[PDB]
């Protein structure tokens, strides 16, 4: 019975991986977003779906990479924030807790500020109990947004000049002036005596894949 | 009753900095190797060197 | 003179350290502020009713 | 000392700011309800003692078993 | 980490630093046995000695 | 330790002395255990 | 642990003698080669027997 | 002075005042022969 | 300060940071960037330090260096015993950060 | 606060009685939640079709992979999985085999029981290189 | 609550009770304070006869509960306003409602050190339990807990 | 007359100086930027936390509740946490915190 649900869930994750492994410029923001919405509406990933015949149960680990496949929110509508909160809601039912690794890359996926707030708010609606990981990952994401802004500014003014200013240089050295959770004092961003900065930079698909493949190799050998 | 909340407690939230005040402690934080000295015999001895 | 240069070496060290302690205390307060907000939000939600 | 309020004696082995126990203004003792486990009601409580006997245990180190994994598997708390 | 980021530990150093890739040979096969990681001996085999 | 596993298979655990000495046959054993009552303490020079 | 052909050296510490006593050849023939070639740990029971 | 003469290194009247004035940390039983645990800020930051 | 050295050379997080910041500004490809440290003796400068300053930081083959800097051959200064260890630094745990710098 | 002001006075049989006005409603609620719990648990026992990696502990690296369906409703299931593992390893089915869970945290557990095994399946989503399909 | 009152009042014709309560209420608004709840109760038989302004002892009296948010300065004014009104037999005042007896004694509070906002949000009814309360509310409480914690953020982040 | 003026100025109410809003905007222009986008809208993330480093720093409402945290709630609640509703002891602590902040070398 539910064995059927799991089978159709196998085809599901097959095509999720199919579009995840693409990760090409041929997949544009608009295209990725509407392709994701297409998958969700194909396989009935709404919370309205009953407990049995819930397709999201049998997606191992394809759930998180489907989840952060949503994240940069295209420019059409504010509809986008809903895809996300559908997925999370299902997790809420199913019992699978969100890994901090997953939400860290989730914030690392964010393009603008309003989107970062969009995410945090969304997992507020989704009954996620906020931890220090939540807060610090968010702050990190804001910080890298500003760092990215300034990086854009200085490369920009380097382009119309041809040699860097001293502002460009000491920006390169000490980073953002008066940052929250800064580099020069690393002991601040730490939670449970482990440093928390994943979200301070962008990640490709192959980065994510690199980490878990590393894990897999370590199992297959050691 | 008055304080009962959906947010889990301090331990889940890991609000606290520091930790044990002595840093890494074989009994409390880190693992413990070797032998227990229950009497203080090794704990006060005089360096012969 | 040698005694004094190493005396102020240790002094500078200590003053640096209590700067670091200061940063740690600030961020401790920040942390327990976030937690405070998690509880207080939750109570005021109820008081809105 | 036969004076009342001086009965607590001269103890040096306390942690207070006077070696004369009866001038100490912090912890006033209770002669009727105290001293089941410590002997006399004058003497310091089990957890505040700064001097230790030969065959008596000394203070527990507070935690606030996972870390004994290298030890005897049966070794309890 | 030190080998990558510190010029003073790599190039003509005071005291030498070991190289992982030089000490170990990766992925070795010897007479039916598969070794993930095996160190480098100049007479590599018991036959070669 | 990246590699040492060869030894790990014929390697030997350390033996359970705590419960072995616990479960030794004892000559004070009682079918039902009673905790001893409280012993006389020293209440000071006037009380004894 | 009498090892060190694993670090590329011959064992030291004289325990070689103990392993070569005619007693050891009686009780555990072959054990000497086992422990000297293969780095291998002996324990209390083995040192008693 | 305080190094060759035992009467100078008497703490509680001569040397206490001197250390209060110069701004060294001081106490009854101290590390330095005279009254003082450590150098003052001026003495640490200035080669005399 | 032997106390204040342990911090002085940058945390790995700072090197990540500087690397990708240069990548933003100069437009250099993040694939190939090699960011390195060089820390010189506190009160003076030995042969070792100057050689690895000439050879690595600037790329100078022996003949163009001997051309440009004749006196390096005669310059023999080496680390004093007191000053040898400036390079080796204290390794401190993350649960220990409240105690030592 | 509006809960505590919700008591009420009814006459049952011949006698006066104080009841909650909302009590039955809360009973419906709690009953429904119980039925959802039942759904959830019964559904954790439902057939779980997962891909099995099993690494034999020892100096000889061998890793067995096969597709296994776990039916955790009617011990026998663990022994089924162990029988299968041994079938692939090339060993008799009478080997005494200790199964263990390799955690994503690089820790390890024993698995002594089926009800535990179910929990392992539910708790670990799996960690997979998607390139490999 | 910030403040509460129990007001034992003389059982008069309804228009009079309504006038008197309007007077107390307006006396609270003018002084820049709020009314959380004005709760009415019936005409009860107390354990002590009360005399009214007529010095005629009374067997029955109407009970009325006030719950207020004020400043402590200007509740002096409201106090001697209420106690000086002719239709109020007795008024007892609870100021203990923000720090009641059962909290902040030798770290009884887990995960916080005296969070004041716990008992301020609440009304008097849940700080001090009424006699009719039985084990039944232990049920309702949690359906009002869980339910609440589900809808709160979603309701708040709407606007 | 001076001290009298100090107590009359404590009694009716205190205020946070716009000095703090200013240095908040110059030091952490990003956070202030965010709060500047979000005015009047209920916030689920307290961006304003840098503006109030300590518990004691927020005196404008009871129980150390920062101003911008009251955005999404009832106006009745807003009046119930106002200065007018403080006890006298709370008011003293308010004046003390304000002055302590104006003369303090760090937070």
């Amino acid at each position: 019975n539910a064995y059927a649900a799991m089978e159709l869930a196998a085809e599901a994750r097959r095509e999720i991986h199919e579009l995840w492994l693409s990760a090409e410029t041929a997949l544009e923001r608009e295209k990725r977003v509407q392709q994701v919405a297409a998958l969700i509406e194909k396989y009935k990933l709404d919370p309205s779906t009953p407990r049995e015949a819930d397709v999201s149960r049998g997606l191992g680990d394809a759930f998180d990479r489907l989840l952060l496949l949503c994240l940069p929110l295209g420019k059409t509508d504010a509809k986008g924030t809903d895809n996300l909160e559908r997925l999370m809601h299902l997790a809420g039912r199913n019992g699978r807790e969100l890994s901090v690794r997953t939400i860290q890359h989730l914030f690392a996926r964010t393009d603008s500020f309003a989107e970062a707030l969009a995410v945090f708010y969304t997992m507020r609606r989704c009954h996620v109990a906020m931890n220090m990981e939540a807060y610090y990952s968010m702050l990190y994401s804001l910080q890298r947004l500003e760092e990215e802004g300034w990086g854009q500014h200085f490369r920009n003014e380097y382009e119309e000049n041809g040699a860097p200013s001293e502002q460009a240089m000491d920006f390169i050295v000490k980073g953002i002036s008066n940052a929250l959770l800064p580099e020069n004092k690393p002991w601040l961003g730490r939670v449970m005596f482990q440093d928390r900065n994943v979200p301070d930079r962008r990640y490709d698909t192959r980065d994510f894949d690199e980490l878990d493949t590393a894990w897999t190799q370590r199992y297959k050998s050691g | 009753l008055m304080a009962h909340s959906d947010t889990k407690g301090i331990p889940y939230f890991k609000v606290d900095n520091r930790g044990h005040s002595n840093g890494r402690v074989p009994g409390v934080n880190a693992p413990f190797f070797g032998e227990f000295d229950q009497k203080m015999m090794q704990a006060m001895s005089r360096p012969l060197n | 003179e040698k005694k004094r240069i190493e005396a102020r070496q240790m002094m500078d060290g200590r003053q640096a350290l209590k700067k670091k302690h200061l940063d740690l205390l600030r961020e401790f307060h920040e942390r327990q502020f976030f937690f405070w907000y998690e509880r207080a939000s939750e109570r005021l939600q109820n008081m809105n009713l | 000392a036969n004076h009342p309020n001086r009965q607590s004696g001269i103890q040096f082995l306390t942690h207070y700011n006077t070696h004369q126990r009866f001038r100490v203004n912090k912890d006033y003792i209770d002669y009727m309800h105290w001293g089941k486990e410590q002997g006399q009601a004058r003497l310091p409580h089990r957890h505040q003692r700064v001097a230790f006997d030969f065959n008596d245990q000394l203070h527990p180190t507070r935690i606030g078993y996972a870390w004994f994994a290298s030890q005897d598997p049966t070794f309890g708390h | 980490e030190e080998r990558r980021h510190n010029i003073h530990h790599t190039h003509r150093p005071t005291r030498p630093l070991p190289d992982f890739e030089e000490v170990f040979e990766r992925d070795v096969e010897i007479d039916g046995h598969r070794f993930v990681l095996r160190p480098r001996w100049n007479p590599r085999t018991l036959q070669d000695v | 330790s990246i590699y040492a596993h060869a030894l790990s298979q014929f390697a030997v655990c350390r033996q359970p002395w705590n419960e072995y000495i616990g479960l030794l046959t004892k000559q004070d054993s009682t079918p039902y255990h009673t905790e001893p009552q409280e012993k006389p303490a020293y209440r000071g020079r006037k009380q004894g | 642990i009498f090892d060190g052909p694993n670090v590329g050296i011959t064992p030291y510490g004289g325990m070689t003698r103990l392993l070569a006593r005619p007693e050891t050849s009686l009780k555990y023939p072959g054990l000497a080669e086992f422990v000297v070639l293969t780095g291998a740990s002996l324990f209390a029971g083995d040192a008693l027997r | 002075d305080a190094s060759n003469n035992r009467f100078f290194r008497g703490y509680y009247y001569g040397q206490r005042e001197l250390h209060q004035l110069l701004g060294r940390p001081h106490s009854l039983e101290a590390t330095n022969a005279d009254g003082s645990n450590d150098l003052s800020t001026y003495e640490a930051n200035t080669s005399q | 300060n032997p106390w204040l050295r342990n911090r002085q050379l940058p945390h790995r997080r700072q090197m990540e940071g500087i690397a990708r910041r240069v990548c933003f500004v100069l437009g250099i490809p993040p694939s190939e960037v090699r960011i390195r440290n060089l820390l010189l003796p506190p009160t003076y400068l030995d042969k070792g330090s100057i050689v690895r300053l000439n050879d690595i930081v600037f790329r100078l083959s022996n003949e163009q260096s001997n051309l440009l800097i004749p006196w390096l051959t005669n310059y023999n200064k080496e680390l004093d015993p007191k000053d040898v260890d400036y390079t080796a630094l204290a390794k401190t745990t993350n649960e220990e950060e409240w105690l030592t710098l | 606060s509006e809960m505590f002001r919700a008591y009420v006075l009814e006459r049952r049989g011949a006698t006066d009685v104080v009841t909650h006005r909302d009590a039955e409603r809360a009973a419906a609620w709690s009953q429904q939640r119980q039925r959802e719990y039942d759904a959830y648990c019964s559904l954790k026992e439902a057939p779980h079709p997962r891909h099995v990696y099993a690494r034999l502990e020892g100096c000889e690296g061998k890793i067995v992979s096969f597709e296994f369906v776990f039916e955790i409703s009617c011990t026998t299931t663990i022994s089924r999985l162990k029988s299968r593992i041994l079938d692939a390893l090339g060993m008799p089915r009478d080997r005494n085999i200790d199964l263990g869970w390799y955690l994503p945290t690089l820790d390890t557990c024993p698995i002594h029981s089926d009800e535990e095994l179910m929990q392992v399946l539910h708790t670990d989503p799996g960690i997979e290189d998607p390139k490999e399909k | 609550v910030f403040y509460s009152f129990v007001l034992v009042m003389k059982p008069r014709q309804r228009r009079f009770t309504s006038q008197a309560l309007r007077e107390i209420g307006v006396a609270v608004y003018s002084n820049g304070g709020l009314i959380r709840s004005i709760t009415n109760e019936g005409i009860m038989r107390p354990y002590s006869r009360f005399r009214d302004a007529d010095n005629t002892p009374l067997t029955y009296a109407r009970y009325i509960i006030l719950q207020l948010d004020m400043g402590e300065e200007e509740m002096g004014k409201v106090d001697k306003i209420i106690r000086e009104h002719q239709d109020v037999l007795m008024a007892l005042k609870l100021n203990n409602l923000e720090r009641p007896v059962g909290i902040r004694s030798g770290n009884k509070e887990l995960q916080a050190a005296y969070f004041p906002l716990d008992t301020f949000t609440r009304l008097e009814e849940e700080i001090n339990w009424s006699p009719q309360t039985s084990a039944d509310i232990y049920t309702q409480l949690e359906m009002n807990w869980k339910e609440f914690s589900r809808t709160r953020w979603s309701s708040f982040l709407r606007n | 007359p001076v001290q009298k003026k100090r107590q009359e100025q404590m009694l009716y109410g205190v205020n946070i100086p716009e000095t703090r809003q200013m240095k908040f905007e110059e030091q952490h222009p990003l956070l202030a930027g965010a709060l500047r986008k979000l005015e009047g809208q209920p916030k689920g993330f307290p961006f304003w936390y840098r503006k109030y480093p300590t518990r004691r720093h927020a005196y404008e409402y009871r129980f150390s509740i920062p101003v911008e945290m009251l955005d999404g709630y009832n106006d009745d609640v807003k009046k119930a946490l106002s200065k007018g509703m403080m006890s006298i002891q709370e008011k003293q602590f308010a004046q003390e915190a304000m002055y302590m902040e104006r003369y303090a070398e760090h937070d």
